[PDB]
């Protein structure tokens, strides 16, 4: 059982505010995969937690 | 490669001129000697491995200091490195022996030969043991033709003649 | 672990547990800190273990380290070392568990089908666990050395 | 001139022994003047004090007045090619026509057979051109000690393929100022004056344009492979190759940390190893010989085709896996290199259209 | 299942014709090719185990998987791991033996996607020692035979991913 | 510069295994043809003067432009070096012919050879005219059909041999563009 | 080409002042060093080529790729220049100890080698290796704690100048790349 | 854009960590264009509509950056440009207004892009970019064409 906190593809445009371009900006550069990872993987979580 | 069209053309390039009657009677000499040692050839590629191996065998057979540890050969990887080394060189004389001439063997085995050898303390006198000892194996009229047996004495001989 | 074995037997006999578990489980939990003393010797001395007991191992059986054997060369004799270590890993697993049920699935469960699908001799790793079980009652005491060499008995009892 | 002259030259003026390693072995020979009725080094001689430029009879009568002396064998070699370089045809292909920079650089490529070192000799020679003149630069070439080292006094001069070159920029400056093999010297601009001043390297593609050629490399040079096609489209392939070489950089990155986090845990175990008594079943005394490869069966060839074949390790492993990598990337820096020429070659092409004019004059 | 004869009584028997020139052709392909599947399979049957061995040497050993973490690591994944690695090799012989991948989609590819995506069977590296026993036999049957078997494991790779 | 031998020899170092049969029954066939390829070449060579001069003199006649003033023939000198350049690439080409191999072509004539016609403007589609007329004069002499001469051999197949004199001068031709 | 004096003395041109006092009295700190220097080099030139033979056999031992027909190593003319090679590498490294600056080493190879192996079709990163093995080796040497030879030296602190070695074979090592 | 890399980003940058600069700027004048859209029954007199008419220009902006990182518009054409001219349509918007506005999005981006932008000075190696700036007028007139 995972739980996905899966943002859209309209959030990840949401990502252009300078202040969001300056942290996740440099993740366009191509050798970052690892950095990828650990922000991938702090969106996913055992278990099942949803509503109620 | 040295080899006796390459040397022919290469003479005829040199020189700026057509290739005149003395170059086809050149290669007329290599299409006449071609049976005899493509048939060294093939038999040779029938049985390099035994002759890898026996070739190695009798090599640590003459040399047992080598075996002792700090020596150039200790390491199963060491004596493996022994048998492909010694590999290669079959394969080089397959290879010279189908092309015909020198050619082939010179700039692939012995250019720059001395130097790695010199280099990594690698003794010349067990790889002509190896080769001597697969010279002396050798034989007349049981496995193969005699006269291209002697095309096979001459490029192993030239071998021994370019090592030591 | 015990604990683990006393309630899956519960569970499958769709009943509370027992009296008679639940004292076993209450004298297991008060043997807790010697176990932790004995799996804390055990893993600061690994090193002495492993390789005194590859020592002994290679010294009682020159076969493997020969030319034409399963470990011969310096990385196939640290290969055989790591595995030495994974076994000493695993009985200290065995030892803070209470129960071979770490041993055994981690290393036990179709070990013959994997040293067989590499070519090694699995009586050789045998000697290996015995000889590391001969350095561990060194570096123990009388009663301590005899039950964690019981957890080495238990693994030479799966290779053989 | 008078300031300190670094490097050594040409080193090859000490112990011939590093021709056998280079790629002069792939070069035809040197004509060496040894016994009577030369004819040869009288052609190649002409081949190379000459740009390949086609020279016809009317053209060698201005020196066959130096070519009689030494068809008779007179003079020496060193003084027939220096009264070529004073006749009336080294003028007027390399000196009246053409501008003064590439003309130096060209003595230096037909005379002593290498590129120029520096600013240092460059300037210099342009001292000697400017207090004596064309025969006095000319003299400064042939007397120089360097070619009576290496050229001696019966070898025409070669272009030359020494081991160590102290400037590299010597090596990537003479294989460039070499053209081919058929590359012929005429309307051509100076090539190496914007890698002499301010040392760069010149160019990755060039380089291997002088090269001699190799028969076994490891990578066929794709020319004449490549597809015809407009320029853009040929950049468009290059920004790709340099796409994939950076893709396979970082690959290689990744593969050399794993192989060091591997090494560096299992190093341990490798100091245990070496720690070890370990004895053979006969390894410390008797000599029956040993078999050393007791399972070997009919056809295995165990020790594989490269001596580590057969072997594997913890370590020995991921350099396996290091090994493929590192040989695609060779192909796509290959790759590049050849997508550079052909869009060096189509430019080219672009600022030099062919034309013939269609009427005749009748 | 069916063979590559069966699949011919197949398109022959539901158009309700009989046996044209065409499938007698393509029968007779198939019996060309007989002898040499049949040599082919009695070394793969010879040989089975050192072809696991080795193709679990090139492909599986020494990396990620068999060190802790990855997903041969104990001894329990290791044995299934060269267990399914058998069972490849059977069904591709059988596959080549027939002449018709249609038992790789019965017996093999059934249920099995499913199952190590499940499980947590990485596909990548069950491909690649596909891959590795594809060479491995290919080495010892030859040229002709190994593109026979090439196919057959191609079709099992083909099926995973 | 490597001949059908040394092809044979590159491939199978490359490979790192013996040459063995395969490879040694194709030179058989090579060395079993023999002699074909030395009258070939005796063919070729014996007439080659003349077919350079026809098929520059061809190609003149084709575009006039190259004689026209302003054109890269117009000169008597540069009608001299047309001449020796159509001289030259028949004479590699001859050097292939024997070699079995283009390797020599490659390595010594194709090597800088359109980046050197690019720097003195020379028109490439001129040269390709020219090398596919010696193409056609050569084969014509190589299969004993030309109008001119026609000298006695001893009678076969020539047909693979055409075919690879074909290979060369489509290589060159292919190259200069 | 500039030592430590030269790279003071074009340091004080480029300001068009005298050097001074403070730059004489660090002077005097280079130079009051010395001897230290001294030993240090010879200790990397007395045992050069066997650095060279163990960092070149270990560079091979990492990826064997080189050894299978196919890689640079293979065959023993391109050993031989692979050998040649590392040794002029630890030659020109030699240099700039005994210079005390990095100009004899940026100009002769540094500047343009990256184009010339890449025109070669050498390796890069296998250079890299090469020349970080050289540099572990150097260093071990240059502290006296090689496990194989150690000669007997007068103790002192040589961990500066240990650390301007590392930062040579690490401008080498970053410039091979 | 291996050759444009830190140039097309660095692009990105400078048009992005001026955002609130070019919305609010092109939005106040397009205010101060037309009195009669800031008067009694335009859209903009709203305090509601005011809010949504500030993040229409950002929204613009943001797919448009977006664009420059993106080479060409399709996640713009996708998601941003399909369904907008009906829309401001079918709520009274007016269009010769979100034109102007659009417009002057794309004079202050060139300038930004250039940084002829008297006011701000990032320190960039000077290049050639002028092919980049055609891409974004390109992407500003791509828009600017959809809204009439
Ligand atoms: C005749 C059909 C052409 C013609 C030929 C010309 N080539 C000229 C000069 C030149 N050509 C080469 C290449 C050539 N020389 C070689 O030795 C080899 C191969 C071994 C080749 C492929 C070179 C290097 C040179 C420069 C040296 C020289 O002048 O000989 C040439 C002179 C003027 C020019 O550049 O065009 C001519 C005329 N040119 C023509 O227009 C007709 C079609
Ligand atoms: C080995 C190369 C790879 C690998 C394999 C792996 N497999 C399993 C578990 C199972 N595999 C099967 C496979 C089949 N069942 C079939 O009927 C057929 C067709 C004939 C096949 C191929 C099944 C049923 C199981 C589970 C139960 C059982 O086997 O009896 C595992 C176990 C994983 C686990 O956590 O249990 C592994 C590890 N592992 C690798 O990394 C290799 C790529
Ligand atoms: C193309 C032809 C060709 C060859 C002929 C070989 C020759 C050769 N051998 C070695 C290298 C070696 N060769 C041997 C072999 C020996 N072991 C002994 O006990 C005997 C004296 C001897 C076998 C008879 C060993 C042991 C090494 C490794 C030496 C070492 O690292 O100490 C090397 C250096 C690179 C390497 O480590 O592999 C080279 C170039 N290589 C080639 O490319
Ligand atoms: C490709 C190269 C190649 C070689 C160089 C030979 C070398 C060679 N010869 C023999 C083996 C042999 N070689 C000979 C030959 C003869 N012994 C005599 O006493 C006669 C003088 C001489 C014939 C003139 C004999 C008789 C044997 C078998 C017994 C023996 O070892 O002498 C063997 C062992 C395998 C076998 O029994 O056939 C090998 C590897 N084989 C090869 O494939
Ligand atoms: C710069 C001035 C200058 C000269 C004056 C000549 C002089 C000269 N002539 C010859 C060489 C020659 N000169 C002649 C000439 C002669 N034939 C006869 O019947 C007559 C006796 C005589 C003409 C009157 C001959 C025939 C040769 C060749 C001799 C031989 O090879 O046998 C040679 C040797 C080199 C060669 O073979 O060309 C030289 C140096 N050369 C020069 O460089
Ligand atoms: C003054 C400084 C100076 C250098 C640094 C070298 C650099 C250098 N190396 C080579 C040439 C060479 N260098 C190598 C070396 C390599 N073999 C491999 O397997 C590795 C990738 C690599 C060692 C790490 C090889 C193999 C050649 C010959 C290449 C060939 O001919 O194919 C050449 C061309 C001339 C020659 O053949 O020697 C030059 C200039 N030379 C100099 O004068
Ligand atoms: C040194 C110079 C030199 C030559 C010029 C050749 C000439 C030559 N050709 C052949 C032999 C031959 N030459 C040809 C060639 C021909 N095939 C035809 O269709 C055409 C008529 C003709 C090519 C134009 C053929 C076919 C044979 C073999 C004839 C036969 O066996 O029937 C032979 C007899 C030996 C042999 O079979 O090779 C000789 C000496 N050989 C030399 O050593
Ligand atoms: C012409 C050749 C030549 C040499 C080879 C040196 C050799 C040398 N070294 C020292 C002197 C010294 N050499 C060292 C070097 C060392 N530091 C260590 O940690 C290592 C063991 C070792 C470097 C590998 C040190 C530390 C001193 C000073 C020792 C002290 O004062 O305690 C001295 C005494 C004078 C002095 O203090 O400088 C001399 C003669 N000098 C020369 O004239
Ligand atoms: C993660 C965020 C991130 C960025 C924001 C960029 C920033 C960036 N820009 C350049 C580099 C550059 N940036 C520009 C940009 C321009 N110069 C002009 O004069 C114009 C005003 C402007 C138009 C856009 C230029 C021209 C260069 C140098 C040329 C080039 O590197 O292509 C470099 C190269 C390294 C350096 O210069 O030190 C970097 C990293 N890259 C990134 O990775
Ligand atoms: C993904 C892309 C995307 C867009 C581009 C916008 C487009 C958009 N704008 C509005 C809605 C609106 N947009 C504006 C904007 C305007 N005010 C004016 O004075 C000008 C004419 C104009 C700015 C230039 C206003 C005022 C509204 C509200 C209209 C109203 O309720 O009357 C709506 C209806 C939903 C809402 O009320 O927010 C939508 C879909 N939304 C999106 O999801
Ligand atoms: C935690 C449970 C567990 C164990 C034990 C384990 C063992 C294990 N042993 C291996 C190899 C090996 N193990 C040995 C061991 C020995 N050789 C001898 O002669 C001796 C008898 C013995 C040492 C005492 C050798 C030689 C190899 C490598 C053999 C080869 O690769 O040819 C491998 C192959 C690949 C790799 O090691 O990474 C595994 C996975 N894996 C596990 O998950
Ligand atoms: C008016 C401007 C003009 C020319 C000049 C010719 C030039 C010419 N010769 C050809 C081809 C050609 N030329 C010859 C050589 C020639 N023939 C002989 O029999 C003898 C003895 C020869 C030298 C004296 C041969 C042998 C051929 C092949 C055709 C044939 O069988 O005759 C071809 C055909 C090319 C092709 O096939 O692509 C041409 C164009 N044509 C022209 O339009
Ligand atoms: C199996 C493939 C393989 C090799 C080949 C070696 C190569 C090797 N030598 C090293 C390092 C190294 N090598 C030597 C030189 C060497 N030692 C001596 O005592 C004498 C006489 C020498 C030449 C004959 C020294 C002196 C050192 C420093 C470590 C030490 O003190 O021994 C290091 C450590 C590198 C580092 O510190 O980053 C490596 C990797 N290692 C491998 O895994
Ligand atoms: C009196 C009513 C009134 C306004 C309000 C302005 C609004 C305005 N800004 C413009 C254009 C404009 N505006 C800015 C943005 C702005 N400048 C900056 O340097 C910073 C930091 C900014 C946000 C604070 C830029 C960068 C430009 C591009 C011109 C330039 O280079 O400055 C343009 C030109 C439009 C065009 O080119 O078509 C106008 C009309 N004009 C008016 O008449």
């Amino acid at each position: 059982p995972f739980t996905v906190f899966a943002p859209t593809n309209d959030a990840f445009t949401d990502l252009l505010n300078a202040h969001g371009f300056a942290s996740f900006g440099p993740l366009l550069r191509p050798g970052n995969t690892d950095t990828l990872r650990d922000v991938l993987l702090y969106h996913v979580v055992r278990g099942t937690y949803d509503a109620r | 490669m040295k080899s006796v069209i390459t040397t022919t053309i290469s003479a005829a390039d040199a020189a700026g001129r057509f290739p005149s009657s003395s170059d086809l009677e050149s290669i007329q000499g290599n299409i006449q000697r071609a049976s005899a040692r493509l048939e060294a050839a093939e038999k040779l590629s029938g049985n390099h491995e035994a002759v890898v191996k026996e070739a190695g065998d009798a090599c640590f057979a003459k040399y047992s200091y080598l075996k002792n540890s700090g020596e150039a050969g200790d390491s199963q990887e060491k004596i493996n490195k022994c048998y492909r080394d010694v590999d290669h060189y079959m394969r080089l004389i397959n290879y010279s022996l189908v092309v015909g001439g020198t050619g082939p063997l010179d700039e692939w085995g012995i250019a720059g030969s001395r130097e790695v050898y010199r280099t990594l303390n690698l003794p010349g006198s067990a790889y002509i043991a190896s080769f001597t000892f697969t010279r002396d194996r050798l034989c007349v009229p049981r496995d193969m033709s005699s006269q291209a047996g002697v095309e096979f004495v001459a490029a192993l001989d030239y071998v021994i003649n370019s090592l030591s | 672990s015990i604990v683990t074995k006393s309630i899956v037997n519960a569970d499958a006999e769709a009943r509370y547990l027992s009296p008679g578990e639940l004292e076993r489980i209450k004298s297991f939990v008060l043997s807790g800190q010697r176990r932790l003393r004995i799996a804390q010797t055990l893993t600061e001395n690994r090193e002495m273990i492993v390789k005194k007991g590859g020592q002994q191992l290679f010294q009682k059986r020159t076969d493997v380290v020969s030319p034409g054997g399963n470990a011969y060369g310096e990385e196939m004799t640290a290969t055989c070392l790591r595995d030495l270590d994974y076994y000493l890993r695993l009985v200290t697993y065995g030892i803070v568990a209470g129960d071979v049920t770490p041993i055994e699935e981690i290393g036990l469960v179709g070990v013959k089908e994997m040293y067989n699908s590499l070519g090694t001799p699995i009586s050789g790793v045998s000697e290996g666990v015995r000889c590391m079980k001969d350095v561990a009652c060194s570096l123990l005491s009388g009663e301590d050395s005899a039950e964690a060499g019981f957890y080495f008995d238990y693994t030479l009892g799966a290779m053989q | 001139a008078i300031e300190f002259q670094t490097y050594s030259g040409g080193l090859d003026r000490v112990s011939l022994e590093p021709y056998s390693i280079t790629r002069y072995l792939f070069k035809p020979a040197p004509a060496t003047v040894t016994d009577g009725d030369k004819d040869v080094a009288i052609n190649a001689g002409l081949r190379q004090l000459f740009g390949n430029a086609y020279i016809m009879e009317e053209e060698r009568a201005e020196f066959y007045n130096a070519e009689s002396k030494f068809r008779c064998g007179e003079i020496t070699a060193r003084e027939f090619a220096r009264a070529v370089a004073l006749s009336n045809a080294y003028r007027s292909r390399f000196f009246n026509t053409v501008s003064q920079y590439r003309f130096f650089e060209l003595n230096f490529k037909h005379f002593l057979g290498r590129a120029p070192l520096n600013q240092v000799e460059y300037s210099k020679h342009f001292k000697i051109f400017a207090e004596g003149g064309y025969e006095a630069e000319i003299n400064s070439y042939f007397d120089d000690p360097e070619y009576d080292e290496v050229f001696g006094d019966d070898c025409m001069p070669f272009t030359r393929f020494r081991g160590t070159y102290a400037p590299i920029n010597q090596f990537n400056r003479m294989c460039v100022l070499e053209g081919g093999f058929a590359m012929s010297d005429k309307q051509r601009p100076v090539q190496l004056m914007t890698s002499l001043a301010a040392n760069v390297p010149p160019a990755a593609y060039r380089v291997v344009d002088g090269l001699p050629a190799i028969p076994n490399a490891e990578h066929p040079t794709r020319k004449f492979e490549l597809p015809n096609a407009s320029l853009e489209r040929f950049r468009n392939e290059v920004e790709v190759a340099k796409a994939r070489e950076l893709q396979l950089r970082v690959e290689l990155k990744e593969a050399y940390a794993k192989r060091d986090e591997y090494r560096s845990g299992f190093a341990g175990f490798r100091a245990m190893a070496a720690d070890m008594d370990i004895s053979m079943l006969p390894g410390p005394r008797f000599q029956g010989r040993v078999e050393n490869y007791p399972t070997w069966d009919g056809k295995s060839a165990p020790w594989g085709k490269s001596g580590v074949d057969t072997l594997s390790g913890v370590e020995k492993r991921p350099a396996k896996e290091i090994a493929k990598k590192e040989f695609q990337l060779e192909r796509i820096k290959q790759l590049v290199v050849d997508l550079e020429r052909r869009v060096a070659v189509l430019e080219a092409e672009r600022e030099q259209p062919a034309l013939t004019p269609e009427p005749l004059m009748f | 299942m069916q063979d590559a004869i069966t699949a011919v009584i197949n398109t022959a028997d539901v158009q309700g014709k009989y046996l044209d020139d065409n499938s007698l052709d393509k029968l007779r392909g198939y019996f060309e090719t007989g002898e040499l599947r049949v040599r082919a399979a009695a070394t793969i049957a010879a040989n089975a185990a050192t072809i696991i061995k080795e193709s679990v040497a090139k492909a599986l050993l020494y990396s990620d998987i068999t060190r802790p973490g990855g997903n041969m690591y104990t001894t329990r994944r290791y044995a299934a791991c060269i267990r399914d690695l058998d069972y490849y090799l059977r069904y591709a012989t059988y596959g080549m033996l027939a002449g018709d991948p249609s038992i790789l989609d019965e017996r093999v590819l059934n249920g099995l996607k499913e199952t190590y995506n499940s499980l947590g069977v990485p596909i990548g590296a069950t491909v690649q020692a596909i891959q590795a026993m594809k060479e491995v036999t290919a080495s010892l049957v030859g040229t002709n035979a190994g593109q026979e078997m090439a196919v057959y494991f191609d079709y099992i790779c083909s099926g995973l991913s | 510069m490597l001949d059908a031998f040394s092809r044979v020899v590159v491939n199978s170092d490359s490979k790192a295994a013996y040459v063995g049969g395969s490879d040694l029954q194709s030179l058989k066939t090579f060395i079993s043809d023999g002699n074909k390829r030395l009258d070939a070449v005796n063919c070729i060579v014996s007439n080659a003067s003349c077919i350079v001069s026809d098929a520059i003199s061809g190609m003149i006649c084709e575009n006039p432009g190259l004689i026209a003033p302003g054109g890269n023939c117009y000169t008597n000198r540069r009608m001299a070096a047309c001449l020796r350049d159509g001289e030259i690439i028949l004479r590699y080409v001859s050097y292939a012919l024997l070699a079995g191999d283009s390797s020599v072509l490659d390595d010594r004539c194709l090597n800088g050879l359109k980046e050197t016609y690019i720097a003195l403007g020379v028109p490439t589609a001129s040269t390709s005219r020219a090398v596919s007329i010696m193409k056609a004069a050569s084969t014509a002499f190589i299969m004993n059909t030309a109008s001119g001469r026609k000298i006695e051999i001893a009678a076969g197949d020539c047909q693979a041999l055409q075919s690879e004199a074909a290979a060369y001068f489509d290589k060159v031709g292919s190259a200069v563009d």
